[PDB]
């Protein structure tokens, strides 16, 4: 009966070893024979970039009052890939039943839900493209990426606002200030005619020790957010003719603490 | 106002040599409230797969043995608020008790189980003139 | 390789212990899963005497 | 602007977008902080639990056990009958159907199976553990057979292939590990084209499958076949024709497990299975 | 042009606009001077006054005291009545209305409150000082209570929470410092959406507010609550029913004060309040 | 693959024309950089392959893809192309010199 | 952004396409692997036959 | 791509066409040979007649 109790502890440390099938014989110089290098560490693997969720602005083209003629297009997005599927809130079809997130499952939204804590920075790469569908091409314009800090009152909502800049007599110094802010901890600026890509790293700045990597709601992960906006000319108020391509990786201090268990999954199509 | 301590659980089983049943008892740390409406929709057999990877214990009915669980204080803050209206204590962990193998009997019909709990390395701080969470007798 | 942190903390104990008010006696062995806490010198903020 | 430069010219290679494939070279990015040296800790101890090691190492997935399924013994069984049959590869799916009131589906994998999805090649050993749930008055003997390649379409001998005979006495919960016994260095990783994967092991009571016939033809992704046969019939005091006994098995990865590739098969899966049928 | 270059190429990353977020890396700018080494002094002594230290350090703001307001004692007061109640956070506004002939409004903050506006998180201790203005023939005793969280909606005990009893004798001008007593490491910073901020402390004679009821519900930005209660009634030689006494309080920041963030809430405020109504 | 609809760009079709690219993509903009330099490793799971292979699909066991995003294209014309220059990597090897095969003059 | 740069300028010669004629200079290419140091063997012995020398 | 670069920027001066006036500075040209070190002799003796000195 002692042998039946000791063999019942968790982990199977009381099981009887049973003279295994064959032997283990691997040489150190097997990596030089196959594949060149090794893949034994997931922390190194997560530092590569993955395509994710090209960003558009096709949600404000519904109301018949959207500005045209050299306006500013702004999108506010969370700091994390916000896993694929029909998440409860959804940034891609909000004013229609069952909103969804038209994205792809990256290497960050696959290994994360198997954990208890998450902390660290995220790196992004935004690549600009866009046409005019007639009305022969205009210059690219200007692009900015800035942070949105936490404030108890009057914080910026999530995504897809458009602001005008001109009047009967051209540019207005007043409307050009209502479409911007202090940018006291934010903006990185560039001109898209000589540089179309934007590289940025966003720190944690949590005031808490960690967050839940099992979060699914779009707004719950959107507690830390940032914004990408572009200034373009000769736009149309009922069409979406510009977009960004987002590539996401892990920062220099990204951490995952306690491996709890592997959650379920399925095949999702849109 | 605030508390910080570790959980200790203990199970007591009693069954004869004519029963040969098995049961599983698992624990889920802080953060479980978010995935609680969906975890209850999974069949018991598939739930045991995930519970076996978490801090758990196995209950054997052929013998009468099993059950000791030491758990740490995991929280994104320094302490937890125990004053009135707090929901922090009800979000630090969860205990699951579901069947692994159905209980049988060698004939020629009921077993029992009891679980205790207490704390260790207790730290009480922040004196205040505030009443605590409304007391309640355990349901069973 | 690292510790399995589930079947690396398992161990078997006697069924006899005391807690200054409740004492339990049994002759069968038990199973323990002891997960220890961290030091965390930064976790003590509201500490007076 | 007093002197002039007399240094030779050079070549530039602008590289507007940068390197998005390697993971060891420095990057020319713009940190959105105050200082360029801001940095948190990687301690794993700031959450409240002592760490056994780097939890981001892949070894923590290869080594976490998991309960899979159960099969019966059914004492009214002849001396040579198949009880269990499986393929030795980490990708073993389990499909459920949302017991509560709605229509939803999902799948589960062991910790070893989960971690090898983003990869395309695998090699190493795997560990199996069988536990019999019986009383102190049950007696019997079982057999475990391994076939490196081809499958076991008929009952084998006792020494032609690797065999083990274990008896149900005062000891249960036997474990065994299968090593690499292929002529190739690496094998492939199994995938699924739909939401209802094909059967990878024979009867499992959780998934409502009870066919005892041997399935096969998965040579290009697996490391052989495991089978369980009776040797001595199960003996019970009460009397047969109504008595059974259940055996539970667990899977794991041996310390010699390995994966080396990068794959994009999980690019359209999702962990949000909650409401996707409508 | 005799030899040829055989050095390997490189990558550029043009970076037309530069880095506008960090504050420790060198910059490629064009100084509009004659030499590239032109430089003035940072002495702080060239203005005519000896310097106690770096006046651009944020510590010079956390540590500059400021008179806020006054409240009365009103000797015709029972043995347990609320005299003062405030939230322990540095953002305490004071609104005036341009006494002279025009319509204009403005707001004021203590030196601690002013310096934490461009930030989003704060932590540390704060110091309070109460001074009673009475003659040499006034006698009484007061109480000071602190509640870490929840507020004091009713008169507390004497030892359930932290209490202090001080007497009006030959000594006045008592000071006390409140440390950090929250379960979180950092708190938030208060803002205002309009030009008339909500009341943050109870009666202040300068702002024309005299309600003695306890306000509350500001848990997410504050570090508790301070309250002042009577213990022994004030005694005067002449006779009550017409006699009062005023107490002045000052705020400061303890040497453990801290702020760590960057915010853009003050982006549309202005120090030019002079003529903005028209 | 298409990308647009009646109301312009669609976030859904933009994901069906791409993938995770977990071991792949190198990206650039052709307006400021028209050339692409890439090196592709072996990743064979075998020790070697047959250099005498002739069938197009037999050599196509290890493959890669080049794709371009362009505007104002025509569905019945080919108006874009790439020029390919091929060299040998840092670990290219050839092991056993068996014999010289035949050849001829081929014209198209 | 505290100090300023006082180093003299230089000349670039972009060289968009690179050098396609020499065979001894390093190259600015993008390896499509995980690490930048991945490398196999040049042994000539991993095929099963002993080598009499460099067959290339 | 683990670390980040914290080096100060610089100035370029592209110089697309190069220097066509001096005769002592190195040149960024592309030699159309196999190696970058190919070189003949300046002996003046390889034609068949002994040299009295540099004929250039």
């Amino acid at each position: 009966s002692p042998l039946a109790i000791a063999g019942n502890r968790a982990g199977g440390s009381g099981a009887i070893t049973l003279e295994p099938f064959g032997s283990d014989n691997t040489s150190p110089e097997l990596s030089k024979l196959h594949f060149g290098e090794t893949y034994d560490h997931m922390r190194v693997l997560v530092k590569g970039y993955n395509f994710y969720k090209a960003v558009l602005d096709n949600t404000t083209i519904t109301d018949p009052d959207n500005p045209s003629g050299t306006v500013v297009i702004r999108s506010t997005v969370p700091d994390f890939p916000a896993p694929r599927g029909h998440i409860p809130n959804g940034p891609d079809k909000p004013f229609l039943p069952h909103p969804e997130n038209a994205a792809l499952c990256t290497h960050l939204t696959w290994f994360s839900p198997c954990y208890v804590a998450r902390r660290g920075g995220i790196r992004w790469k935004y690549l600009h493209f866009g046409a005019r569908f007639g009305a022969t091409d205009a210059p690219k314009g200007l692009g900015f990426v800035n942070r949105v800090p936490q404030v108890p009152y009057g914080r910026r909502p999530l995504g897809n606002e458009r602001l005008p800049l001109t009047d009967v007599n051209g540019f207005n110094p007043t409307e050009l200030s209502q479409a911007f802010s202090n940018e006291n901890g934010g903006v990185y600026a560039t001109d898209l005619d000589v540089q179309p890509a934007i590289e940025v790293e966003l720190p944690f700045y949590s005031s808490l020790r960690f967050v839940n990597p099992r979060w699914d709601d779009y707004e719950k992960i959107g507690i830390h957010r940032h914004s990408i906006d572009l200034l373009s000319y000769r736009t149309n108020g009922a069409k979406c003719e510009d977009a960004w391509m987002a590539y996401v990786a892990a920062g220099d201090d990204f951490n995952l603490s306690w491996m709890l268990s592997c959650p379920p999954f399925r095949l999702v199509n849109l | 106002e605030y508390l910080r301590a570790n959980l200790v659980l203990e199970v007591v089983v009693n069954g004869g040599p004519f029963f040969y049943g098995k049961m599983l008892l698992g624990y889920t740390p802080f953060g479980y409230e978010d995935s609680l409406k969906n975890f209850n929709r999974i069949p018991i057999g598939h739930q045991n797969t995930m519970l076996s990877q978490q801090p758990h214990v196995k209950i054997d009915f052929c013998e009468s043995t099993g059950g000791v669980l030491h758990l740490p204080f995991v929280y994104n803050r320094n302490y937890m608020r125990i004053s009135e209206g707090s929901g922090e204590p009800a979000s630090m962990g969860e205990l699951r008790l579901n069947t692994l193998n159905a209980l049988k009997n060698i004939s020629f019909s009921v077993a029992t189980i009891t679980v205790f709990a207490y704390l260790d390395n207790v730290e009480l701080v922040a004196p205040s003139a505030n009443d605590p969470i409304t007391a309640q007798q355990p349901e069973l | 390789a690292v510790k399995d942190t589930i079947e690396g903390n398992s161990e078997t104990l006697s069924g006899t212990h005391q807690n200054e008010t409740l004492a339990l006696y049994s002759n069968v062995d038990q199973t323990a899963v002891k997960i220890m806490s961290s030091i965390d010198p930064t976790r003590a903020d509201c500490v007076s005497n | 602007c007093r002197p002039v430069v007399i240094d030779p010219p050079h070549k530039y290679r602008p590289t507007y977008v940068g390197n998005m494939a390697n993971a060891d070279i420095a990057e020319a990015v713009d940190k959105l902080s105050l200082t360029s040296k801001q940095e948190l800790t990687i301690n794993h101890d700031v959450i409240g639990k002592k760490s056994d090691g780097d939890d981001m190492h892949l070894s923590t997935f290869f080594g976490r056990e998991a309960y899979m399924d159960r099969f019966e013994w059914k004492t009214t069984d002849s001396y040579d009958t198949l009880l269990f049959y499986t393929h030795v590869h980490p990708i073993l799916f389990k499909r459920f159907e949302a017991t509560s009131g709605d229509y939803d589906v999902g799948m589960l994998l062991p910790p070893v199976g989960y971690a090898t999805i983003p990869f395309s090649f695998w090699r190493g050993g795997m560990t199996f553990r069988f536990s019999i749930v019986a009383s102190a008055f049950h007696r019997g003997r079982l057999r475990i057979v391994y076939q490196p390649q081809g499958g076991l379409g008929t009952v084998p001998g006792f020494s032609a292939a690797f065999n083990r005979v274990i008896d149900l006495g005062d000891a249960r919960d036997f474990e065994v590990t299968v090593e690499w016994n292929q002529n190739i260095a690496f094998r492939e990783v199994h995938t699924t084209g739909s939401n209802v994967p094909s059967a990878q092991y024979t009867p499992g009571l959780d998934v409502g499958r009870t066919s005892q016939l041997p399935l096969g033809d998965q040579t290009s992704v697996s490391n052989g076949v495991l089978a369980v046969y009776v040797v001595n019939d199960l003996v019970s005091p009460d009397g047969g024709t109504d008595e059974s006994v259940e055996v539970n098995w667990f899977v794991k990865g041996a310390p010699s497990f390995e994966v080396a590739s990068r794959d994009t098969k999980f690019a359209r899966w999702s962990t949000h299975w909650s409401q996707e049928e409508f």
